[PDB]
């Protein structure tokens, strides 16, 4: 069980739980196996996760969007406020 | 055959390849030191470099371990013998940048410091055509 | 007699009584760099002397992390309430017992006479090569003192992990404490001394390691594959210190006593994993600083479950005792410092950071806080628990509110102040520095001076 | 009489850990796909060129690696002053007669 | 003139073009020495083929030192000229195969 | 025998001689010189002088002292 | 680029590359972690 | 009713030792060490008798207590044989393509293999006689013959190896590791010179010791040859 | 867990029970002396370090660790170029490792080293996209973020679209003043 208070293990599993000693070792197996499999599948993998136009945009992402949008605020936020070095000595 | 050992179409026609340059950079003593000069980090010759440009550093070290360290730039890189470390770097802004070993070296470990100047890349190819 | 005594409790008393004496040789030598360091220029080391410097740093490194700190809280403390804490008459093995003791005093006179006689140059208290290499005899006989050393510390492990054979009671957090600490010495000694015949071999029999072609990364490999274990069997010790003093000073039960075992087990298994983070700066492959990072971050996790369960030992905790006793305070101050020195290890945790702070002061005040400020507390706070049972007298210790604040408060002024010097920055293992970074060195020389003036109240 | 570790344990995690090394190692190999023929021979072209030279005759049998580069290093020029090929070849024919 | 050229032909051609640049083989590793090495074999097989004053293998001396630095090269450059550098041994006078 | 109950039994009942305090100071008196004899000793050996003058590997103005 | 006196600079100073500013922020960023795993723990040292 | 432990009050050994080790450093003649060995040869012995005389107490744990110690040694040689690995392996990248000799695969790794398996199967009939209460005067000598065949070879191939220390890491640990087994199997005959038999047989530490460390070598001797040879 | 020795534990079948566990624990124990006793000390040992909730949470952080260290060491091993177990390059000179160099380029793309760089600029105020492009081809161009790392990250906005200097501080608008007054071409 990941991040779960055994407490509560013991307590709605009771049956799954009676060998003590046997859930230890369960513990262990599975989260060595997570370990592992995080290296050779969410590291590892070869010539992946280079898809940049598939960004993940949440719900959240769009509520915030969409309330500039509707206002001047995006455009105002994209534009470039600045695209020379030197200002201009009258 | 000589495709094996590629090389550009230019230099096949005489263009003339490159050739390097070593210089010694050591740190100038206390009683050469002048009015402005910051003790302990000044050196008699310093190494010039192009801004807004990328360049490779490669670092290693011929007898014992030092490390170059510019910390205005970013870097620290053990300069270990058998060693060539590849550093990248982008200089943004001109200025010297100044630095110290960083690996106990011997007797004398405090005294080799690491000066670079970063000036416009107009500059620094002035520079490297005079020097 | 004295030297031919065998008793446990004796010996115990032996370990630190030369702590003590070899620490005012390391002691000295902190002065000696703070003195110098107090501005730019030479101080009290000419600049044709500079070698005597570097000889300086690395003795007091190795002095007081071989001769001081360990032989106090891993021989001391241990050899003296350890058989007692097993309800056993007596240490199992009590012939080593004796000799290890004596074997530690031979290593310190061979090490000191190597001053007196050898030219005085320094490689820092890692010994990295090709530098230690390509040294005067006064490294060799460092190597032997190291040898020496290692041999009277892997028997004394094998006299406490011979306790579990014959323990008649509870094994208490403090026996298990010595216990991991003593594993940890079983299974990273042996690298060392592999890796010390090399630095012999290179130095004494015309190896070539070291040398192009061989890799001198692969020292630091096997020198930091002992050299953070190290780390841990200076510490545990202290922790199984704290447990007991803040459950007997506050007549509160240990609360999580199983947690604060396997809180012990797991720091020992991480420790014996993440040495790497020591060579961050040498261009290891990226998944390797990757995983090292990765591992030095979760030893936080038990480390910090046992800093919690020392809090709730305090908190409610009867107001009618007087909480003045020096040893209370010592353990309650022990918690506030270990958790400044483990966050600042964090931070230099991250190998990004550690680019701009590696051998900086900032990592300078981050293991004085854990050894010169943590480990020496705890110490003083074990033996003054300890005062009754072992039965010293003629000192002003016990309830002295005056030491324990001017302590410190002056300890602060060492090295806090080394934290800021690591962003501006000013490299280690060096004496002379730009004129712009004299104020923070300055303070910290104030302080130096000042908690030597303290130590002397005591008597 | 009472038992502590596997029935077989020496032969089952000698031979098992091999067997998953092994396993593993074919695994990797797929996934990177790594050539997975084995190559005994150096890959100098120029050089694999004149060893076939040799093996058809138009190079004489024992002629030198140095007597055929267009750059010698200084032992090599040692060598060169040295070597005849032609003598050589005539010793070990001369061989061949006395054990026939 | 394709835009995978570089790439085809060999692995070589990627950083004869953009001398500066990682080469592919050992982009992986911060540490370059084996890159160094892979480069002055390189010089070492061109002389043999084409002789020093053919531009090319000029180029790949220029291309070794954009990688080995120099008190490096000037020891295995004495070492080749004598004729003892390891990576310039004619491989028919190699004794890698040899007793072992 | 009850002199023999505590281990070092004239000290914990404070009877010892105190020659045996002053040896433990100058054992640790001697190991402190370790330090600082041979920074005099390597000092005059390399400079002819015992101890530096602060500031006296730099320029000094005319009228330092 | 050059030290100068009684500066804190705490996190570092005077980035002149991309991976200067980088380390600076890093620091930065857990800076104030830092802060309130020393404030919670210390806030319950006592009796 | 008596103390659960007769214990030992004082000990002078220790000193002894202690300064034996102290004249290897201050010497100025490499006789005066060849000597000093021997005084610490005969030092040791003490204590070994020191532990054979502990035997009056009847004690039970003492046996425990001695075994384990020895599985921590056995760890500890078992740890210094892996440093020396891991020096060979991290340079495993330089080696095969430089111009000098490696050992053949066929000649020594043969020889020695074949040799050092006897020295088990001597071994083990001594274990099995020790369980038998019986003993078998020739085996020991048989153990005498192996070592002299082992000590005549390793100094053949030390001789008429054309490669030094100095021309490669490879063959500085090529010698290195060899040089760091003979070295334990020399200590096998250090501890096996006095093995007789002893009535009061399996309560004897001396036996199983033997045993162990034997195996241990044997073992070793399985990793380096599949390292080095093959 | 029961306090009466009449009472059985339950335990299930396998190499890691309350009965494999029974049988491997007093094999070097003095005390267990008795089959009363042997129990009772059996018991105790249970309860103490089994039945105890705190402990299981340091078996997940054994596991994970000892996880993620066997399979970094199988990686190295497994896929990184410049570690050799097998001979066959190593006795061939540099150039001609053919099967050694296949290893690079894979491994030169870890997964999450796609998935992460394009967040750098979470980390940088200024031009986070100077190293985004490049003409070779050994690794993907980059695209920037569209959002802040989750986490610790409050002193830039969530998402970056928000932030008003965002666009006038990439390595394109820089390009662009610079440009303009012939300082430089990047
Ligand atoms: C031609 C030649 C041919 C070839 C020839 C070859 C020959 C081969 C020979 C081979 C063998 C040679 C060696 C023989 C050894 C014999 C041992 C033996 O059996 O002795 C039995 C013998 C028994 O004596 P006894 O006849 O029954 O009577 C003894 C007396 O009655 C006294 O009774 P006691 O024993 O009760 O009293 C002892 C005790 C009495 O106590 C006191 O003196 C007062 C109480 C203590 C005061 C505070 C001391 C500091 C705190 C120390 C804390 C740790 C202590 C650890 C335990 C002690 C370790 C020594 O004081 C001491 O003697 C020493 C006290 C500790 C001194 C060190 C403390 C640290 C100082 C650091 C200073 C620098 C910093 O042992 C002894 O008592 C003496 C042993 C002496 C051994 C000395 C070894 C010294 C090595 C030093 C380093 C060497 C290298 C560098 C040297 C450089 C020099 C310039
Ligand atoms: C970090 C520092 C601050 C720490 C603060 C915090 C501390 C917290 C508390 C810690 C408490 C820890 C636990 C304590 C347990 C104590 C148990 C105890 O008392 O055991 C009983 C034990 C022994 O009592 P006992 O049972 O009556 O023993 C009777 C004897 O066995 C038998 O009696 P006997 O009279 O027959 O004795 C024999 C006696 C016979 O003695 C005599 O006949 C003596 C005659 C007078 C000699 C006086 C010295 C002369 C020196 C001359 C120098 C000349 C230099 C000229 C230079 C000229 C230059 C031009 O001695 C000998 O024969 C051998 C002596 C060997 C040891 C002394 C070595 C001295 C240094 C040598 C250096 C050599 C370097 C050579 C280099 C060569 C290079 C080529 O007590 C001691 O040994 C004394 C312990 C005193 C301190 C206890 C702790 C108190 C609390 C701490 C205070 C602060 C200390 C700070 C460190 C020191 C700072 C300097
Ligand atoms: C430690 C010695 C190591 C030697 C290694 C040598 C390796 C080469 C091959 C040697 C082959 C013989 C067997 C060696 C294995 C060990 C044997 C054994 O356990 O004996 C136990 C046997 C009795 O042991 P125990 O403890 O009383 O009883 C144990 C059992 O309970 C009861 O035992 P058991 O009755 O069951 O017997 C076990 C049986 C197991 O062995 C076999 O059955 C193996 C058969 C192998 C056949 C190979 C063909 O062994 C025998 O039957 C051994 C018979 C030996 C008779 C020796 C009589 C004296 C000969 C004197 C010769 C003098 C020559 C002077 C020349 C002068 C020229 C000018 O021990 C002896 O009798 C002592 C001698 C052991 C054998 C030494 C062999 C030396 C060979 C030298 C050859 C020189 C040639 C010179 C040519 C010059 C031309 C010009
Ligand atoms: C006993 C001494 C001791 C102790 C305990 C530690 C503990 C730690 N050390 Fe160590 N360290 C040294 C002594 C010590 N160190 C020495 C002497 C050196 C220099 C040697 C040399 O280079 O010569 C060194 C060097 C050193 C470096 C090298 C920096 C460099 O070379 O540039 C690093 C970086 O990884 C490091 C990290 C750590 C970490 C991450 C811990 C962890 O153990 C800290 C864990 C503790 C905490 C984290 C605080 C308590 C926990 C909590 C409050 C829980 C909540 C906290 C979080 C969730 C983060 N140490
Ligand atoms: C635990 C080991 C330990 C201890 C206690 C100390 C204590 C001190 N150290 Fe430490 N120091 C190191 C271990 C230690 N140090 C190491 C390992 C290095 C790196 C070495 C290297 O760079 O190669 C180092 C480096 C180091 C330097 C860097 C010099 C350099 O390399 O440039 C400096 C000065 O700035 C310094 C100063 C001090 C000071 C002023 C004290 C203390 O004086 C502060 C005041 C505290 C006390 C005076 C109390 C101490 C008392 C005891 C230790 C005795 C305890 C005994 C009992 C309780 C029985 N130390
Ligand atoms: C007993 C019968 C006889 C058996 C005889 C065996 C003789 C040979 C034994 C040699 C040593 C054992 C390994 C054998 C490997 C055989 C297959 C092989 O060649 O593997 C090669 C392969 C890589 O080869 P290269 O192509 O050169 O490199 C490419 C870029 N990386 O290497 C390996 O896989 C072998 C080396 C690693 C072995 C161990 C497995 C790796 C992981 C170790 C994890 C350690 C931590 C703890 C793990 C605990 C359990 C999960
Ligand atoms: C609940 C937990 C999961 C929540 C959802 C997570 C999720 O989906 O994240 C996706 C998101 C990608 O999304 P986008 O960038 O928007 O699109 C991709 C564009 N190319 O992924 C991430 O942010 C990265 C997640 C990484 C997890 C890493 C796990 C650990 C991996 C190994 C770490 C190192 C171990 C030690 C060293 C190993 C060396 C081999
Ligand atoms: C405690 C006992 C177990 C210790 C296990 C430690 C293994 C940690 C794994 C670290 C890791 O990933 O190894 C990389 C790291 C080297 O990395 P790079 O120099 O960057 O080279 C990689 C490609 N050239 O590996 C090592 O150094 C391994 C050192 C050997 C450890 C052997 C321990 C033996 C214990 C008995
Ligand atoms: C080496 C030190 C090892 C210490 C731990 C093991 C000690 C041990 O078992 O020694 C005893 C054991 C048998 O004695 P018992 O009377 O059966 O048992 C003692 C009381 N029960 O003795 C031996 O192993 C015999 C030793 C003989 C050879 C000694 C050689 C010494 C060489 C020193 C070289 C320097
Ligand atoms: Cu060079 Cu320090
Ligand atoms: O060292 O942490
Ligand atoms: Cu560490
Ligand atoms: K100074
Ligand atoms: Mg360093």
């Amino acid at each position: 069980s990941i991040f779960t208070p055994m407490d509560w293990m013991f307590y709605y599993f009771p049956n799954y739980s009676r060998d003590k000693v046997a859930l230890m070792a369960r513990q262990i197996k599975i989260h060595f196996a997570i370990g592992f499999a995080l290296v050779f599948l969410v590291y590892h993998p070869p010539y992946k996760g280079a898809d940049y136009g598939n960004f993940h945009k949440s719900p959240l992402y769009w509520y915030k969007y969409n309330q500039l949008e509707r206002s001047g605020q995006l455009q105002e936020n994209l534009r470039i406020k600045r695209d020379w070095f030197y200002d201009e000595d009258p | 055959s000589p495709e094996d050992y590629p090389t550009p179409q230019k230099y096949l026609e005489g263009a003339p390849i490159p050739s390097w340059y070593s210089f010694q950079s050591n740190l100038v003593g206390d009683m050469d030191l002048k009015p402005g000069m910051a003790r302990m980090l000044e050196v008699d010759k310093r190494l010039t470099v192009p801004t807004r440009t990328h360049i490779r550093f490669l670092i290693t070290g011929a007898d014992v371990i030092h490390s170059w360290s510019v910390p205005s730039l970013g870097i620290k890189c053990d300069a270990t013998p058998g060693r060539l470390v590849k550093i990248n770097t982008f200089i943004q802004r001109e200025g010297v940048f100044y630095g110290q070993c960083s690996e106990l070296c011997g007797t004398l470990h405090a005294f080799m410091p690491i000066v670079v100047e970063a000036v416009s890349p107009e500059a620094f190819a002035a520079h490297a055509k005079k020097w | 007699f004295y030297i031919l005594v065998n008793n446990n409790k004796r010996i115990g008393i032996y370990y630190i009584k030369l702590s003590i004496i070899i620490g005012i040789l390391g002691i000295v030598l902190s002065y000696i760099i703070r003195v110098e360091l107090y501005n730019s220029g030479n101080r009290i080391i000419k600049y044709d002397n500079v070698n005597y410097y570097n000889m300086v740093i690395t003795l007091h490194g190795l002095l007081m992390i071989f001769y001081i700190i360990m032989p106090g809280l891993y021989g001391g403390i241990p050899l003296y309430i350890l058989p007692i804490l097993s309800v056993i008459t007596d240490i199992v093995l009590p012939r080593i017992n004796n000799i290890s003791i004596i074997i530690v005093l031979i290593s310190y006179i061979v090490v000191i006479n190597s001053i007196v006689i050898e030219y005085n140059i320094g490689t820092g208290w890692t010994l990295y090569p090709p530098l230690s290499i390509i040294g005067t005899v006064i490294v060799n006989m460092i190597l032997y003192g190291l040898i020496i050393i290692g041999i009277s510390s892997i028997i004394s492990a094998i006299n406490f992990m011979n306790i579990l054979i014959v323990i008649d009671g509870i094994i208490y957090v403090y026996i298990w404490s010595i216990i991991i600490t003593s594993v940890l010495l079983i299974i990273s000694l042996p690298i060392l001394n592999g890796i010390l015949l090399m630095i012999l071999s290179d130095i004494y029999f015309n190896s070539i390691y070291f040398i192009l072609n061989g890799d001198v990364v692969l020292y630091q490999h096997l020198f930091w594959y002992f050299g953070h274990p190290e780390v841990y069997i200076l510490i545990l010790p202290a922790f199984g210190i704290i447990s007991i003093i803040l459950s007997v000073l506050n007549n509160k039960i240990i609360f999580g006593m199983k947690s604060m075992i396997l809180a012990i087990i797991m720091i020992s298994i991480l420790g014996s994993i993440v040495w790497a983070h020591h060579i961050y700066t040498v261009g290891l492959e990226l998944d390797t600083k990757i995983y090292f990072n990765n591992l030095t971050l979760i030893i936080s996790i038990p480390t910090g479950n046992k800093i919690y369960n020392w809090i709730i030992l305090y908190i409610g905790s009867y107001n009618i005792l007087y909480n003045g006793y020096q040893s209370l305070i010592f353990s309650i101050m022990f918690i506030i410092i270990f958790i400044i020195g483990g966050i600042t290890g964090i931070i230099i945790s991250i190998d990004i950071i550690d680019i701009g702070l590696h051998d900086t002061y900032y990592i300078v005040s981050h293991f004085h806080y854990i050894l010169s400020i943590g480990a020496v507390i705890s110490l003083l706070a074990g033996i003054l628990l300890l005062k009754d049972i072992i039965g010293y007298y003629n000192v002003i210790i016990k309830i002295n509110k005056y030491f324990g604040l001017l302590l410190f408060i002056n300890i602060n002024i060492i090295f806090t102040p080394q934290f800021i010097i690591g962003f501006n920055v000013m490299p280690r293992r060096i004496l002379e520095y730009s004129d712009n970074i004299i104020v923070w060195n300055l303070i910290s020389s104030i302080g130096s001076i000042s908690t030597i003036l303290i130590l002397l109240s005591i008597f | 009489g009472r038992r502590l570790l596997h029935g077989n344990y020496f032969t089952r995690y000698l031979f098992g850990s091999l067997a998953v090394i092994w396993i593993a190692e074919y695994a990797a190999a797929c996934q990177y796909g790594i050539p997975r023929h084995r190559n005994p021979n150096w890959m100098w072209s120029w050089w694999l060129e004149k060893q076939n030279q040799i093996k058809n005759g138009e190079i004489p049998a024992n002629t030198p690696g140095y007597a055929m580069v267009k750059w010698n290093n200084e032992a090599e020029q040692r060598w060169l002053k040295t070597l005849n090929v032609e003598a050589m070849n005539e010793e070990f024919a001369r061989r061949r007669e006395a054990y026939y | 003139e394709s835009a995978d050229a570089l790439f085809v032909g060999t692995l070589d051609r990627l950083t004869a073009e953009h001398p500066h640049t990682d080469d592919p083989r050992f982009a992986f590793q911060s540490n370059q020495w084996n890159n160094c090495e892979l480069r002055f074999t390189q010089f070492c097989r061109c002389t043999r083929e084409l002789g020093e004053d053919d531009p090319r293998c000029k180029y790949q001396y220029y291309r070794a030192q954009t990688v080995c630095h120099e008190f490096l090269l000037e020891d295995w450059m004495e070492h080749r000229h004598r004729g003892t550098c390891d990576l310039d041994i004619m491989p028919d006078r190699q004794v890698i195969h040899m007793r072992g | 025998n009850l002199e023999d109950h505590f281990d070092l039994a004239e000290y914990m009942m404070k009877m010892h001689n105190p020659m045996s305090e002053y040896l433990y100071w100058i054992a640790g008196f001697v190991s402190g010189l370790h330090g600082i004899l041979p920074l005099l000793h390597s000092n005059y050996y390399f400079s002819g002088m015992f101890l530096p003058r602060d500031n006296d590997n730099t320029q000094l103005c005319d009228d330092s002292w | 680029d050059i030290p100068w006196p009684a500066r804190t600079d705490w996190g570092g100073h005077d980035p002149a590359t991309p991976f200067a500013e980088l380390m600076i922020n890093t620091h930065s960023m857990f800076w104030p972690v830092a802060i309130f795993i020393y404030v919670s723990a210390i806030y319950m040292v006592k009796k | 009713f008596e103390l659960n432990i007769n214990i030992i009050n004082y000990n002078y050994l220790g000193i002894i030792i202690t300064v034996i080790i102290s004249i290897y450093i201050y010497n100025n003649s490499n006789i005066i060490s060849v000597y000093n060995s021997n005084l610490l040869l005969i030092n040791i012995n003490i204590w070994m008798k020191y532990n054979i005389l502990d035997m009056l107490n009847l004690n039970v744990l003492d046996y425990k207590i001695l075994l384990w110690i020895v599985v921590i040694i056995i760890s500890n040689e078992i740890l210094l044989f892996v440093s020396f690995y891991w020096i060979y392996y991290h340079n495993y990248i330089n080696y095969y393509h430089v111009n000098i000799l490696i050992l053949n695969s066929y000649n020594i790794v043969y020889n020695n293999i074949i040799l050092l398996t006897l020295l088990s199967t001597i071994v083990n009939i001594k274990f099995y006689n020790y369980i038998l209460s019986y003993y078998k005067y020739i085996l020991s000598y048989l153990i005498y013959y192996n070592n002299y065949m082992f000590n005549n070879k390793i100094i053949l191939e030390y001789k008429n190896n054309s490669n030094y220390t100095n021309d490669s890491v490879y063959m500085t640990s090529y010698f290195y590791i060899i040089l760091l087994h003979y070295i334990h199997i020399y200590d096998s005959i250090i501890l096996i010179v006095v093995y007789n038999y002893v009535n009061y047989k399996n309560i004897n530490n001396y036996y199983i010791n033997i045993n162990i460390y034997y195996h241990l070598i044997e073992v070793l001797y399985i990793v380096i040859s599949i390292l080095l040879y093959l | 867990p029961p306090t009466r020795l009449s009472t059985p534990l339950y335990s299930e079948g396998g190499a890691f029970t309350v009965n494999w566990w029974r049988n491997r624990y007093g094999l070097y124990s003095r005390r267990q002396t008795d089959p009363m006793l042997a129990e009772f000390l059996f018991r105790q040992q249970v309860k103490e370090w089994f039945y105890d909730v705190p402990s299981y949470n340091y078996a997940a952080l054994v596991g994970l660790a000892l996880g993620i260290l066997v399979a970094v060491i199988w990686r190295h091993f497994l896929f990184n170029p410049d570690v050799y177990v097998r001979r066959q390059e190593l006795r061939k000179m540099w150039p001609d490792r053919h099967r050694q160099f296949a290893y690079a380029v894979p491994y030169l793309n870890p997964q999450l080293k796609n998935l992460l760089l394009p967040y750098k600029n979470s980390f940088i105020d200024n031009e986070p996209d100077y190293a985004d492009y490049n003409p070779v081809g050994l690794r993907p161009q980059r695209v920037m973020a569209i959002r802040r790392i989750p986490g610790f990250f409050w002193a830039i906005p969530q998402y970056f679209f928000e932030d008003p200097l965002y666009t006038s501080c990439s390595t394109k608008n820089m390009q662009t003043i610079y440009k303009k007054l012939g300082y430089s071409e990047l």
